[PDB]
């Protein structure tokens, strides 16, 4: 899901 | 009525009309639920093992190398209430925020700790405890040992805060231990900014919070 | 009728006239296998590594290399094998309690050793140093002797050591009587130390194993056992 | 508790 995906690095 | 600590108002990126959720009030809890720093572990002793595994204990776990993990216990603090913000919808997240299906926002992005006694001062810390009451900073994360020999570090995209008064609207970074740094050279850079000494992680009335895809206003 | 792996007999120090707390204990094939075998290695307090120690349903062994590192080797179920444990403690993990016969300080470990017996013929029984506590955890502290193996694995000695002398060194054409040897937490053979609890390990002894023979003697530093058996290495070619 | 004591070094 959207709320369970992993936090993407902005760069 | 309970004590209101303050309200978080989400600033929307849409250019839609400001909505009416977009607001969340923080209220003094019936029993304290805040935590404070405690025992440091350098190896996988049974006590460090408990702290990570036991879901009644809080831990923050700093990954230094394949061989080394520092596990720091967070014990109960009766003076303070703890509120967390993030993309996840799980039990730990008092206020779910959303991009305005890949997300730069953390599931558990930050915690606000509020003193339960007047004047109810609110402080922000990067990262939030998950459902195992655990925080993890991986090997690639920016971490360091402080001058008194303690661990500290920054989340991947970091937590950014703007204060209305000092102590020029300038963004600062907030570390997992509540210290204040100048901005990185790029948002995800593995190198921390320079420590800023006078400013603190206290949320003044009208402070701005940036969570990498969500900006939030704090009113007192 | 259950398979009788063998019988342990206490060689009483007192010189008096010779059950779980009695002087003889037989080891019998168990209804469901309870043996463990080596498994996943952890080198830092990762959450899985933490699971291995706090989960009281998982065996694990913790090797304290340094103030900054302890290594957690898991052990998982082995359906082919039965495990038995000897020691000073009276808790449920000890299958044969053992006391100081020299007659609250004791040199005998609460969890002295484990004996692991095959469930199918020849029912060979092997001996290992130290046993698992009520958390299913074995601990080898900083001061004890450890090393990395050829396989690059952890191994170590208890403090006072588990000491075994077989009737024979092997079953070959150069076979000789057996001498007192040291067994590790992993069952490898080493020559005796210079003092009992000395930090330096003896030298590796190849060829000889931890396969108990009929007549093997097990010295647990303050208790001595005799292994008697109709099965295993001593009887099958 | 003789059973619950800690294993002392022989040396």
């Amino acid at each position: 899901a959207y709320e369970d995906s992993e936090t993407q690095p902005f760069d | 009525a309970p004590v209101k600590y303050g309200e978080l108002i989400v600033l929307g990126y849409n250019g839609s009309l400001p909505n009416g959720k977009s607001r969340f009030a923080l209220f003094k809890r019936p029993k304290a639920n805040g935590v404070k720093p405690s025992t440091v572990h350098i190896a996988c002793t049974p006590q460090a093992a408990k702290a990570i595994s036991n879901k009644d204990q809080h831990s923050i776990s700093y990954t230094l190398s394949r061989a080394q993990t520092v596990v720091v216990e967070y014990t109960h603090d009766s003076n303070t209430d703890m509120f967390q913000i993030g993309r996840s919808t799980e039990s730990p997240i008092d206020f779910v925020v959303t991009d305005t299906v890949q997300s730069t926002i953390s599931r558990f992005a930050c915690r606000i700790i509020c003193e339960r006694n007047p004047p109810f001062t609110a402080r922000i810390y990067a990262a939030g405890f998950d459902s195992s009451k655990n925080i993890f900073l991986g090997e690639k994360a920016a971490k360091w040992k402080t001058s008194d020999g303690q661990m500290d570090g920054l989340t991947t995209n970091g937590v950014l805060v703007m204060h209305p008064r000092n102590g020029p609207g300038i963004w600062r970074e907030i570390s997992v231990c509540g210290n204040v740094f100048s901005l990185r050279e790029t948002r995800s850079a593995q190198q921390r900014g320079k420590m800023v000494e006078i400013e603190t992680n206290q949320l003044q009335d009208g402070s701005l919070i940036d969570l990498c895809g969500a900006t939030l206003l704090w009113r007192t």
